[PDB]
């Protein structure tokens, strides 16, 4: 009782830090796979995606 | 009848009308511009000649 909001997320104790996964926005996000190149520093984020 | 251009002839004349700016006219700030190069170099369409 006083649960507010219940989620399905994907599950951070599978898809672990080991997998290069960061669940904590809601959306999986690895850090150098994809990169865009020929762009201003902090527009690489969104191929973390 | 108008009268006789004074370069058209060879008399000189020591009183003449000069034109002036009635005050300096480099008084004022100078033109800056905010220059925005483009977000990706990739993106860029050199193309359409």
């Amino acid at each position: 009782y006083g649960a507010a909001v219940v989620n399905i997320d994907l599950n951070r104790d599978f898809f672990d830090t080991a997998t290069g996964i960061d669940l904590t926005k809601g959306i999986p996000l690895v850090q150098d796979l994809l990169v865009p190149i020929g762009v201003t520093a902090g527009a690489e984020q969104s191929a973390e995606y | 009848q108008v009268g006789i251009p004074k370069l058209e002839v060879d008399h000189i004349s020591f009183s003449n009308v000069v034109s002036m700016m009635t005050a300096n006219i480099r008084t004022g700030d100078d033109m800056a511009v905010e220059r925005v190069n483009p977000d990706d170099v990739r993106a860029i369409n050199i193309r359409n000649a």
